[PDB]
RNA sequence: AGCCAGGAUGUUGGCUUAGAAGCAGCCAUCAUUUAAAGAAAGCGUAAUAGCUCACUGGUCGAGUCGGCCUGCGCGGAAGA
């Protein structure tokens, strides 16, 4: 999680499993259970829901203004 | 199956094998529910994994009556009593073992059976469909008679009368070891486990036995909860039997290769017989029930008859979709069972040729319709589709059924991200 | 016997001691259940306060016995909300560690003295005047 | 240094029989022998065995510390000897024996037979593990190797040849 | 390992050898920092 | 870091109060906790005074520079590792006896509390109770 | 150098009232205890664990440890 561009916040650890929350940006993950199933031995699952918005520098939005619609 | 040896007329098995995949999980999830027991087989070397865990919580949701198959016994590295130990402390189960393994790897002729206390070796080379009881083998008496005391004392707490007969010096007879041990496995007490090798085909024809011996029955497993359209609870508990009015539930849609609709209906009670009129209760639509089919033996069986208990499937054109009540217009509307698993991998798609958007969206729309564990989306930030599917493998061996069943490619891609600016 | 094993140094408000989420992945793996997990410890902290950590041991027993004698949360500890000051160590020559005063922390060294014992109270006495100065400012008095 | 600047005392029993510099010692195992490097003077002196460097030889003090230590181990194991024990770990990886042959089963499709060197006995208290003796250190070390070197462990799941005292630092497969 | 025309320490637990004329490091507990030459 | 000034100023800093003090004890502790050696220390300290470090002094000249200065046949402590506390409340008191008590509950070893001869005592306890 | 234990009671130092838990969020801390606790520099690092900073304690008893200047060498050093 910390090596998407994400921040973790807190992981409180229930009984059978460990609870961990980290508000990752939407775009470091688009494959991340098969992932995180390679890294868990298949024992776990992700939800996520969007939360709010902020910057990283990335002129890839740059890359992609003139390919569609310019 | 009438028995291996000992026998006790036909039995109509009725079998619905199921994957290993969490990527197509659903139909692990409507086939647990649609069961009465299941088979929990297991590789007795790598022992129970990922996936077993995994579908044991899907049956622990519907509390199934379950036992265990313990396959694999001729790899090297195999020992039935490991996975078994592993039951007891992978799952938190009460793996009882009523059978016990002669040999390993290319030492495995036989089983242990500790009711029968014989260990039948099967006649694997003329033909493993024949058989053979052995008396008291000594290799594994020693080991048989302390595992076997211990079944007796499962039997004991399995009743409380039972448990101070138990107390009584007395030993149980041939029917209240076994009928001890099976009223209360209806009731998701502890999970037999046996053990055998379907390579070599042995222990199986055994576990045929065991499945008769304890697994539940429509008239065993306890009677369904039912519910109407608006009354909170209309307990609609559909006795089994079919004398209430046709009651079926349907678990699967099917791209059938000829008849293009196949939706197997499993009848928990009533009789629909070769043309009847039922209702969509979950979807509020009506129509007919013209052609059912049953397949046994792999030889598609066509049926006019379809009744309590009896696994089928239906030719029609509306939809009935996964987990969707079959109901007489009596109507016993909602059965409980309105869950899905949501989407965990979500990928963008679209086809190779600009034209076939139209076709990839029909194609789409027909495989969502086939597993509700497939969904298909159109985000605002562009028309483009996101087929969100379970795994990897889940949307991956669909993006190549396009490629077989509708002959159309697609060019998968990672979801645009919206990016907003301020 | 079994302290080995298991093992988390922390505490969470002790209003509740030990909520069962709320403290982190290290007693996660910890067998120890939640039935007896804030009941002799957030009514019987009284002996030095209530709100703060109540410091106490982690032995339990392979036999699912548990026993220990729990401590008290340090005086310097009980400067966040009690001895005023929210802020503290770290920052003691760049700020106060609060109007903290002798007259109190002498008092609170001698009566707190119960935990940490030794040969003569001026010993423990000796050790909470370190700790709170472990900060770098201490009442000078 | 002061590993040659002190004596080898031999047990009671042992026969030590130094020819010029090639040097014998028969004990209750067997017979060792050793060719010491020229630049080393021994005499026997009483139930020790010490040992000086050679006047001419700049290098007589290395030599010298050599030469006492392999004697030693030669004494311990014409007395004592010395057992080395190795473990099988992986699964269906097997080590029966048959004499002066070790058949390992370790997953390679080909069998594997190791014929022991003339002197180290090799048995197996278990299906999975190997127990050398044998009376000269070095050749043990070297069979010890041997063994080893089929299906060295790996850095995984430790699978493979070890010794029983071995400590195989392993890691994770992956992140994936 | 690397093949460095200038070996040195790169951990608590390398020694510098000189097998053969060539001077090494082996590193027992970093199998990282095993080093060659020079 | 002793230093040969520190060394012999340490030696006769902690002879000197069992020279001219009392009679005491030591232990032969190597194999203890912070705990075992701290806990039976503060017990130490209690009965007699808090002026005994717990470090040890067992070097082959320690005592051979410090006990030797009257009744010097009282230098048979040089083979054991030893770490003392003195007794000044009577001869052969609690504490000449708690650490020997203790050798099986709770700590190691108390180096048999060897004694010494500043009566030239004997097998015996030096102080009896008659009361 | 080798060989026999330990590296606290504030001790999760409060230390940015999630902890960066004796060893990343930042810092100044033996304060009985001392040979120990540094209150941080890898294994977890989020702890533990057993090794870790070090240090004594015992064991046996001869030199050892570093840097500086230096002479000759060593690797760096592959072509048809
Ligand atoms: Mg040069
Ligand atoms: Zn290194």
């Amino acid at each position: 999680l910390s090596r998407r561009r994400g921040m973790l916040k807190g992981q409180e650890s229930e009984v059978t499993g460990v609870k961990i929350h980290a508000e990752v940006p939407l775009s470091e993950m688009f494959g991340y259970a098969t992932q995180l199933r390679s890294l868990t031995k298949g024992r776990a699952s992700y939800t996520m829901e969007f939360l709010k918005y902020d910057e990283a520098p990335s002129n890839v939005a740059q890359a992609v203004i003139e390919a569609r619609g310019k | 199956w009438s028995g291996m040896a000992k026998q006790y007329e036909p039995h109509r098995i009725n079998i619905i094998d199921t994957p290993g995949h969490v990527d197509f999980t659903i139909e692990v999830e409507r086939s647990m529910r649609v069961l009465d027991g299941a088979v929990m087989v297991y590789c007795a070397v790598g022992g129970v994994q990922p996936q077993s865990e995994t579908v044991w919580r899907q049956a622990n949701k519907y509390k199934v009556p379950r036992i265990a198959f313990v396959n694999k016994m001729d790899r090297m590295g195999a020992n039935f009593l490991k996975v078994v130990n592993q039951i007891k402390t992978r799952l938190g189960a009460n793996p009882v073992p009523l059978q016990l393994a002669i040999g390993a790897e290319e030492h495995f002729t036989g089983v242990v059976d500790l009711v029968k206390m014989k260990a039948i070796n099967w006649n694997d080379a003329d033909q493993g469909v024949t058989f053979e009881y052995e008396d008291i083998p000594a290799d594994m008496v020693e080991l048989a008679n302390e595992w076997h005391q211990n079944l007796i004392e499962s039997a004991a707490e399995a009743s409380e009368e039972l448990m101070e007969k138990y107390l009584g010096g007395e030993e149980l007879t041939e029917a209240e070891i076994k009928g001890a041990l099976r009223q209360r496995v209806l009731n998701n007490e502890i999970i037999l486990v046996t053990c055998g090798s379907a390579f070599k085909n042995k222990g199986v024809q055994a576990m045929l036995d065991a499945v008769i011996d304890y697994l539940p029955s429509p008239v065993d497993v306890p009677a369904i909860n039912g519910i109407l359209d608006d009354g909170k609870d209309t307990p609609a508990e559909r006795h089994a039997s079919d004398d209430e009015p046709f009651s079926a539930l349907a678990f699967k849609i099917a791209t059938d290769p000829f008849v293009g609709n196949l939706t197997f209906f499993r009848v928990y009670s009533g009789v629909v017989n070769s043309g009847d009129t039922v209702l969509n209760s979950v979807k509020a639509a009506r129509e007919r029930f013209g052609r059912i089919v049953q397949m046994h033996a792999n030889k598609r069986e066509e049926i006019k008859e379809v009744r309590a208990g009896d696994i089928a499937a239906a030719i029609g054109l509306k939809d009935v979709t996964t987990g969707d009540t079959l109901c007489d217009p009596d109507a016993p509307i909602i059965l409980e069972r309105m869950e899905f698993p949501e989407p965990v991998i979500s990928i963008a798609v679209e086809p190779k040729t600009k034209a076939d958007q139209e076709k990839m969206g029909l194609a789409l729309g027909r495989l969502a319709k086939e597993d509700p564990s497939f969904r298909v989306w159109t985000d605002e930030e562009s028309n483009q589709t996101i087929i969100a599917g379970m795994g990897e493998l889940h949307l991956d061996i669909i993006v190549d059924r396009m490629k077989r069943e509708f002959n159309v490619e697609a060019n998968v891609g990672k979801p645009q991200v919206a990016y907003r600016e301020t | 016997a079994k302290k080995v094993q298991a093992y988390v140094k922390l505490q969470v408000a002790a209003g509740m001691a030990n909520p069962s989420p709320p403290v982190g992945p290290a007693l996660g793996q910890q067998g120890v259940n939640i039935m007896e997990f804030c009941k002799a410890f957030n009514a019987k902290t009284d002996s030095i306060e209530k709100g703060l950590p109540i410091p106490v041991v982690i032995t339990v027993y392979a036999d699912r016995s548990f026993t220990f004698v729990t401590k008290t949360p340090p005086a310097a500890v009980l400067l966040k909300k009690a001895a005023g000051i929210k802020s503290g160590s770290g920052k003691p020559n760049k700020d106060k560690v609060g109007k903290i005063s002798r007259a109190q922390l002498q008092e609170i060294a001698q009566t707190k003295a119960a935990d940490m014992t030794g040969a003569d109270i001026e010993a423990m006495t000796r050790s909470i005047e370190g700790t709170a100065r472990s900060m770098g400012l201490v009442v000078e008095d | 240094s002061r590993v040659a600047k002190a004596p080898v005392v031999v047990p009671a029993g042992v026969d030590v029989k130094i020819n010029g510099q090639v040097i014998t010692i028969k004990g209750k195992n067997g017979e060792l022998t050793r060719t010491l490097n020229d630049a080393v003077e021994v005499k026997h002196a009483d139930n020790t065995l010490t040992f000086g460097p050679r006047d001419g030889y700049a290098d007589g003090w290395a030599q010298a510390g050599t030469a006492r230590a392999l004697l030693n181990s030669m004494v311990i194991g014409v007395t004592e000897g010395f057992t080395k024990k190795l473990q099988l770990v992986g699964v269906g990886y097997r080590a029966a024996v048959k004499g002066n042959v070790i058949n390992l089963s370790l997953g390679f499709s080909h069998p594997v037979d190791h014929q022991l060197p003339a002197g180290i006995t090799a048995e197996c208290p278990t299906q999975t593990e190997i127990v050398l003796k044998g009376a000269d250190k070095q050749v043990i070390g070297q069979v010890a190797a041997d063994l080893r070197a089929y299906r060295r462990p790996e850095p995984y799941k430790g699978k493979g040849v070890r010794y029983a005292d071995e400590v195989v630092r392993t890691k994770e497969a992956k992140k994936k | 390992m690397k093949v460095r025309a200038s070996v040195k320490k790169l951990c608590r637990n390398c020694k510098i050898v000189k097998r053969d004329g060539v001077i090494r490091v082996i590193c027992s507990a970093e199998p990282k920092h095993k080093q060659r030459q020079g | 870091m002793a230093l040969n000034l520190q060394d012999k100023q340490a030696i006769v800093a902690e002879v000197s109060e069992v020279a001219k003090g009392a009679l005491s004890a030591v232990v032969a502790d190597s194999r203890g906790v912070t705990v075992d050696k701290m806990t039976e220390l503060r017990k130490a300290g209690r009965e007699a005074g808090v002026y005994m470090r717990v470090v040890r002094n067992t070097l082959l000249r320690r005592a051979v520079e410090g006990t030797p200065f009257e009744c010097l046949k009282d230098a048979f402590v040089g083979p054991t590792l030893i770490a003392y506390s003195m007794e000044h409340p009577g001869a052969a008191a609690r504490l000449f006896k708690e650490f020997a008590k203790a050798n099986a509950k709770f700590e190691v070893k108390a180096a048999a509390f060897e004694g010494e001869l500043i009566p030239a005592s004997q097998i015996d306890r030096l102080a009896t109770l008659p009361t």
